[PDB]
């Protein structure tokens, strides 16, 4: 919203200047985005009278002779100009904003052009350039420089909040800083009405959209120019003077939080009738366009006879055909209260966002109509010598708004604060709250305007933002916590750790979108995506993710393609969506490897990843294994899942050549698993001050058997002293029954309490070397040294 | 094709000493209450570990602590505020003489927890070490009350053994405390009190110490209208209850099979 | 925050749509409504209300979502770190004191804290923050906050 | 005695007062998640293992130790390190070790130190023969961990 200073202030006549100002509404609750001085005007120039106007023969140009102290011409291709206005006459040598370039006398078809008249534009005081500035023929006495009636501005742009609608009306602004203390100035309506009937009627056939609706009757109109301090108020208010009534009805909308439209009453008919649009019907609306109207919107229109035809969108924009010209004499006030929610559709609906529905839609005062009648026609009485009837048309009966219990200790103790009950129930009345009782409960009912205040709360808030947040001391508060809140910050801990311990292995976290590319799904070989975007940002981005390892391979080309890393090892914890939200930990392995930078032996692909995983459970204190399974996604011969403490919880292999392929991408190893890993509770084992047994044997198989089934049953058979159990090396071929490899085994033994007699080793190595005939396993060396 | 089930490079996986585990927890457990982590020097001035705290020579107090003594020049024992201070050498008998270097250091209200090894010239059994540590607290501000103390003992004590636990006080001893006292926490899994540590209120002669240390070195009296609360707990003595530990000979006995056993533990 | 309210609009909503998808309430049991990708993290403090008891402090750290135009110091995709301390006899002035803690923990010393009344419709009072950057020598708006809106009391309970 | 708990603003010169304790504490735990295994070492030293391992004399000494193998404050860190190594070797027989310690030190002043140490056959494929080992792999692994702390590692002999 704009905040003008100066209109303002002609209500808290006490401002100490716009800077002051911006403070005092700041701790009010609106902030200003922004303070600008808007008015410089040069003395070339001057108010001047249009005596008359001359059309150039065979020009659309017109010569205007000019009462400027001296006579002078001028030439305009201005529609609007025409004898009998006033108009802002920049003299020649002035120096004008929208030129740059300075003003002069010069021939223009003929005529010697003594400087010219101005639009809002060149003056520089709207964006309006379509069009001469219209002033009154008597405004000024003729040659008086424009700023002795036109002094610059400071335009304050405030933010005001959904909740303060009323402070969507400079006056209600003004009741806020009266609150503070400053003295408030509200405008007379000094109204001579006459008790004689309004020549229409009033027919609200949709109360429900228009709960309040009251109708003014003016006529005996004299519609010409609004007076300078008018045009120069709307302006700086981010509006563009029209005319009399019109400007009457923006300038008591900007003061009071109060759409109103006159309707010419050449077009209004028998009367005005309220009511929902008939599907079909048809309303060039005041902005020049021609539209649609849906039987959802609320609409004015009038009737003659048996035919009833649109006036306006209620609430949002009037219609081009009644808006209030030169020759109206009489209209028709609208003031009235819509329903919110229907205009905030129609509003929607067709792409308007007016002064009028923006208002509406956070509300107006269920019951400031009939003073704003007063005001709006009082103004037209003054500005326009209209002729106003005594009586209203009105329809609805709004009721007021109730009490509210207020307990100045609740005020204190909610707050932190002590202010005294009396500087509390003072501040509640200035805000115009009537105030019963004695405590320590109070009836507070507040003024119809302050929609935002229905709770004892809501008023709290009141004595807070008057006394100033910044009273409200500071303090920390003591308590123990209840019991169901201990230990609640466990789960977020530990997967903090989780993230800190890969980081320290050596791990690169990466953060990625949320979201999803469907085509992926058939990219990566993946099921479907279950969630999707009824608006996304973009159709790559229409679905959220079932993987993380997607998004890493993708960040991996993306850095290959803008910098060029030989290597990579990256992991990224985030969520994930498919039947249930869960959390998922991927990583991503990448390049060469580990070595020596000026050797060659390296250390990389599966085995380097699977390495580094083991590392990290081994870190973890939990059971690491990955045994080979399939995956769409996977290399087939790079391929496997992953056995946490046992149970599965995700896999790790080789993306799948073909998909390397389409993305154009070296083998790219990596996994995914599902998050809370397991918790593997301590269960100290007090080690042995005795020596261990030592015992190497090679256990013969086929190629194709996993090392993990042999492991497993090597231990599993090993007997319960079995210490340790490590391949130290994996061998196949000659003298083996090829299709055949031996594994080596290092085997350590150990008893708690005291040492082992060769007989239960040499013994528990047959046990061993028994089951592992009896599964049909070879042993290329027993009892080997 | 590759056997996935085959182990892969053998990068080392470290690990975390119990006694860092344990110290970790407890000072988690108290920053969550306002608590903040700081050090002292583990050899010491007979002046910051025996006099300031109220502990002269001679006196029966004294012997509460087996004190093992230093000797040799050339070493420089710095102060609370950087200079360099003397005394007879000695390594500190517990992590209390912090208490008055943090407080001729800073001014109140705060709140401390200092972790530390601390010596103690005594025979080395399976629940007795020469060379343990202790982790004291200092909560010192006006208004500080005695049943602050107890708040935090509570609070420690549901942190560490759940919502059945409960704290108990006892009046005991202390030449740096008064009111003095030791507490134990209820112990629902093993079903029985274990003794934690000792507390109280500062010491009026605490504070009288620590002030005139500070006139000597310049500073204005801080401590002359503010109370306070101290602890001080032994670490192993829990680590040991907590992990399931048999042998306090353990902590410092340097073998991996023992230390390898805490990877896991957070 | 109801529907076609002008307050709703503080919050540019992605909406969800597909079926099979489980989501779970506070107290672990499957609840309904329409999905949506949280706008900020808020809805957080009235899932743990439900399912805990008065006193407590909690912070809540979370990716929240808007349907907004990516620009250099604007994201559709960002982090919020929401703040609750609920128990009897909670004022505002523990609020205040908790952002003046905050702010000397982050910026020194030389820091300090401002509030202004702002609008939020589950707080009342409510307000905006900003803490003084010395380094910068500038007022950073940080956050909203104030004291928990009465309604929001009730739904839990309701619920 | 009723139970508690304080509020108050701590005062001004509190503050960050536990940043030094919480640095150390993230290179233990940076050091646990590279890879090595922390290590308790007594304080103490063996007057001649300063001889034994080639060092200055301890500067500061026992008037009355547990025993003359503990009767002086260790200078160094690494040889208790070495020991423990020998010890281990004795017990069990680990085929590797990546140890480190962090702990006081005491000579002119009494300071912090950091210690690793590093023995056996190497990382490499527990089946396979290649391998990585000794010097440049201590001197790597110690490149990652100033590569973790963002600071310049640099080994000149
Ligand atoms: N540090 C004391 C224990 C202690 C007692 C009382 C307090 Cl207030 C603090 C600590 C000792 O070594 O026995
Ligand atoms: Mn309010």
């Amino acid at each position: 919203m704009r905040v003008p200073f100066s209109w303002l202030k002609a209500y808290v006549p006490e401002l100490e200047s716009p800077e002051v100002l911006e403070e005092r509404l700041a701790g009010l609750g609106f902030e200003t985005d922004r303070i600008e001085r808007v008015f410089p005007i040069p003395r070339g120039v001057v108010f001047a009278r249009v005596l008359e106007a001359h059309p150039i023969p065979g020009t659309r140009l017109k010569r205007l002779v000019l009462d400027a102290g001296r006579t002078v011409e001028v030439v305009s291709g201005a529609e609007n100009a025409r004898k009998g206005i006033g108009v802002a006459l920049a003299l020649p040598g002035t120096e004008l904003p929208g030129l740059g370039q300075k003003v002069g006398e010069r021939v223009i078809q003929g005529v010697r052009s003594f400087g010219m008249a101005l639009s809002p534009r060149e003056l520089g005081v709207g964006e309006y350039g379509g069009g001469l500035l219209e002033f009154p023929e008597d405004a000024l006495p003729p040659g008086t420089p424009l700023s002795e009636a036109w002094p610059e501005e400071v335009v304050l742009d405030l933010e005001v909040t959904p909740n303060r609608p009323d402070a969507l009306g400079l006056l209600g602004l003004a009741r806020d800083l009266h609150a503070l203390g400053y003295a408030l100035v509200e405008p007379e309506a000094a109204l001579k009405a006459e008790a004689l009937p309004l020549p229409f009627a009033l027919k609200v056939e949709d109360p429900e959209g228009a709960p309040h609706f009251t109708l003014g009757y003016a006529f005996g109109l004299r519609v010409a120019p609004s007076p300078l301090w008018m045009q120069r108020a709307l302006f700086a208010a981010g509006m563009r003077p029209i005319n009399n009534v019109v400007d009457v009805t923006n300038y008591v909308m900007l003061e009071r939080a109060q759409p109103m439209h006159a309707f010419d009453l050449r077009f209004v008919g028998e009367g005005i009738a309220v009511r929902r649009a008939r599907e079909g019907e048809r309303l060039k609306t005041l902005d020049g366009v021609e539209r649609t109207l849906h039987p959802e919107d609320l609409v004015i229109a009038g009737w003659r006879g048996e035919e009833s035809f649109p006036l306006g969108l209620a609430g949002v924009m009037g219609g081009a055909e009644s808006e209030v010209r030169e020759d109206t004499e009489a209209i028709a006030l609208e003031v009235a209260c819509f329903d919110p929610v229907s205009i905030r559709k129609t509003a929607r609906r067709h792409g308007l966002r007016t002064e009028a529905s923006h208002r509406f839609e956070r509300g107006v005062d269920p019951l400031g109509q009939v003073p704003a009648q007063r005001r709006a026609l009082s103004l037209l009485q003054a500005l326009a010598g209209a002729r106003v009837a005594e009586a209203l048309l009105e329809a609805g009966s709004p009721k007021p708004p109730e009490a509210i219990p207020f307990r100045p200790e609740y005020a204190n103790r909610l707050l932190g604060t002590s202010y005294p009950e009396a500087e509390q129930i003072a501040i509640l009345k200035r805000l115009g709250c009537r105030v019963e009782g004695e405590g320590p409960t109070y009836r507070v009912t507040p003024p119809s305007h302050r929609l935002d205040l229905r709770l004892e709360e809501d008023l709290v808030e009141e004595v807070a933002r008057i006394q100033g947040y910044e009273t409200i001391p500071l303090a920390l508060p003591a308590f123990f916590p209840a019991p169901d809140n201990r230990g609640v910050e466990a789960p977020y801990r530990k997967e903090q750790r989780l993230r800190e311990v890969l980081s320290g292995l050596g791990f690169q976290e990466v953060y990625t979108y949320s979201f999803m590319d469907p085509e992926d799904a058939r990219r990566f070989r993946l099921d479907p995506p279950r969630l999707l975007l009824l608006n996304p940002l973009a159709p790559e981005k229409a679905a959220l993710r079932t993987h993380l390892f997607p998004g890493l391979v993708r960040v991996l080309k993306e850095n290959l393609d803008l910098d060029r890393p030989e290597r990579a090892l990256l992991f990224e914890v985030g969520r994930v969506f498919r039947e249930r939200e869960e959390t998922h930990l991927a990583g991503l392995l990448f390049g060469e490897g580990v070595g020596l930078p000026w050797a060659k032996e390296r250390l990389s692909g599966y085995f380097l990843l699977k390495g580094y995983l083991e590392a990290l459970f081994a870190r973890l204190g939990l059971a690491f294994r990955v045994e080979a399974q399939a995956f769409p996604f996977l290399h087939p011969g790079v391929s496997g899942r992953v056995l946490v403490e046992g149970e599965e919880v995700g896999f790790l292999g080789a993306l799948h050549p073909e998909i390397a392929q389409e993305l154009e991408l070296p083998p790219v190893h990596l996994f995914e698993l599902r998050l809370p890993l397991p918790d593997k509770p301590l269960a100290f084992q007090d080690p042995s001050r005795h020596p261990a047994a030592f015992r190497d044997l090679a256990v013969v198989v086929p190629a194709p058997t996993p090392y993990g089934e042999v492991e497993a049953l090597v231990r599993e058979a090993a007997g319960p002293y079995l210490e340790s159990l490590a391949l130290f090396d994996l061998y196949q071929g000659p003298p083996l029954p090829e299709g055949h490899k031996s594994l080596a085994f290092h085997l350590r033994f150990r008893h708690p309490k005291r040492t082992l007699r060769d007989e239960e080793v040499e013994e528990a190595v047959s046990r061993v070397a028994e089951a592992l005939r009896a599964r049909g396993f070879g042993l290329r060396g027993l009892d080997t040294p | 094709r590759v056997d996935v089930s085959l182990p892969g490079a053998s990068l080392f996986s470290g690990g975390l000493h119990p006694i860092t585990l344990m110290e970790r927890e407890l000072v988690e457990i108290f920053r969550a209450l306002g608590y903040q982590a700081v050090e002292g020097p583990e050899v010491e001035s007979e002046f910051f570990n025996f006099d300031a705290l109220n502990i002269p020579e001679h006196h029966p107090a004294r012997d509460m602590w087996d004190t093992f003594w230093l000797t040799g020049e050339g070493f420089r024992l710095e102060g609370p505020l950087g200079e360099e201070v003397e005394g007879r050498l000695l390594l500190r008998t517990h992590t209390s003489p912090m208490q008055v270097r943090y407080m001729v250091a800073h001014t109140p209200p705060f709140r401390i927890v200092v972790p530390g090894r601390v010596f103690r010239f005594e025979q080395t059994d399976a629940t007795h070490e020469a060379v343990f540590h202790q982790l004291e607290g200092l909560v010192v501000g006006e208004g500080i009350a005695m049943a602050h103390l107890k708040g935090a003992i509570y609070e420690l004590a549901q942190a560490l053994f759940g919502p059945d636990s409960k704290v108990r006080f006892q009046p005991v001893y202390f030449p740096f405390v008064e009111p003095g006292a030791q507490f134990a926490v209820w112990w629902p899994e093993g079903g029985k009190w274990l003794e934690l540590g000792g507390a109280g209120m500062v010491h009026p002669k605490v504070f009288q110490a620590v002030d005139a240390y500070r006139e000597r070195l310049g500073l204005p009296p801080a401590y002359r209208g503010v109370t306070g609360f101290a602890f001080g707990l032994g670490v192993e003595r829990l680590a040991m209850l907590r992990y399931g530990i048999p042998d306090i000979r353990y902590f410092f006995g340097g073998r991996l099979k023992f230390l390898e056993q805490f990877k896991g533990v957070l």
